[PDB]
């Protein structure tokens, strides 16, 4: 489960860059670590 | 001619950048000091002609991404006035000359002189590659092409030479009106990996001692002072931070205009007192 997926967007000398933020709430006995990593096949995300 | 350093500055990196990571051998002696490792992933990724990975260069605050993989990013800087001259004065000239440039021409065979030929009026002469032309040569300029005679010239039909030459548009003298400028412009490699960055900078070093010998740099930005930054996080949020090494450079050139004169006097009459 996802809550508050967010695309934030930051306007920089470098360029644009994103920083989104989200909230996740998983199943039971599961123990994730630090930088560990999710894709979401189904949902498609826009870009130019 | 008003400098526009910032544009100078890509213009001279963006051919020869991409000439130093063409060839391996030039890499090497560049990334001589640098550890084994770091300097086969480097050349691993982007040295050569078949690299997969490239390296980009553009100004800041661009409305599009950057390949924050490998990027040289530059910002304008400070400018400051440092010296000046009585007027403004700068220099007179007899003709209106625009750049400074270097060509290359064959010896063609006239029949009082050996001739080159150039892709524009030649104006003012400065120098043809190790020729120093006698009196008895009479070396002179004609429209777009230098001449000089042919006697005791004769093994030179096929001369292969480099010339350098001038611009000319007018024949309207005129002076020059400015001063000199010190200005600072900033430069920075971007990359998440800070090693990558390192040998980055360590390659722009390079190619900043290559421009110390080009016709531009010696004629018209002059003084090079170079300053480092430390390393430090551009970015922090996301992902991953970007780290970057920001750089320093400072130049000095002249900001100057041009005046023209009519007042060109040609008659001369002496009247004396009627008394």
């Amino acid at each position: 489960a996802i809550q508050s997926q967010e695309k934030g967007t930051n306007q920089l000398d470098i360029g644009i860059l994103d920083t989104g933020t989200a909230i996740g709430t998983t199943q039971l006995e599961k123990r994730i670590s630090y930088r560990d990593r999710f894709t979401v096949p189904e949902v498609l995300m826009p870009q130019q | 001619a008003i400098t526009s350093v910032d544009s100078y500055l890509l213009s001279e990196i963006k051919p020869r950048l991409n000439t130093v990571l063409e060839n391996c051998y030039i890499i090497d002696e560049v990334l001589k000091d640098f550890d084994y490792q770091t300097r086969e992933s480097f050349k691993e990724a982007f040295c050569g002609k078949n690299a997969q990975h490239e390296v980009t260069v553009g100004f800041n605050f661009p409305k599009f991404k950057n390949n924050y993989e490998a990027h040289y990013l530059i910002q304008l800087g400070q400018g400051q006035e440092t010296k000046n001259s009585l007027g403004s004065i700068q220099s007179s000239y007899f003709e209106a000359t625009g750049d400074t440039l270097v060509e290359s021409s064959t010896a063609i065979r006239e029949d009082d002189k050996l001739v080159f030929t150039v892709s524009k009026p030649i104006g003012e002469l400065i120098k043809v590659e190790d020729i120093e032309f006698a009196k008895y040569d009479n070396l002179q300029v004609e429209g777009n092409k230098v001449s000089f005679k042919y006697q005791t010239n004769e093994d030179y039909e096929n001369y292969n030479a480099n010339i350098i030459f001038t611009e000319k548009k007018n024949d309207s003298k005129g002076l020059v009106k400015g001063f000199t400028v010190e200005e600072q412009v900033t430069v920075v490699g971007l990359s998440f990996n800070v090693d990558v960055a390192r040998c980055l900078d360590a390659v722009l070093k390079m190619i900043l001692i290559s421009m110390r010998d080009s016709i531009e740099e010696q004629q018209t930005f002059q003084l090079q002072n170079l300053s480092f930054g430390d390393i430090a996080p551009i970015i922090e949020d996301g992902d991953s931070m970007i780290f970057g090494r920001p750089t320093i450079i400072k130049y000095t050139s002249s900001l100057d205009l041009d005046y023209t004169i009519t007042q060109d006097i040609n008659k001369l009459t002496f009247k004396e007192r009627k008394d």
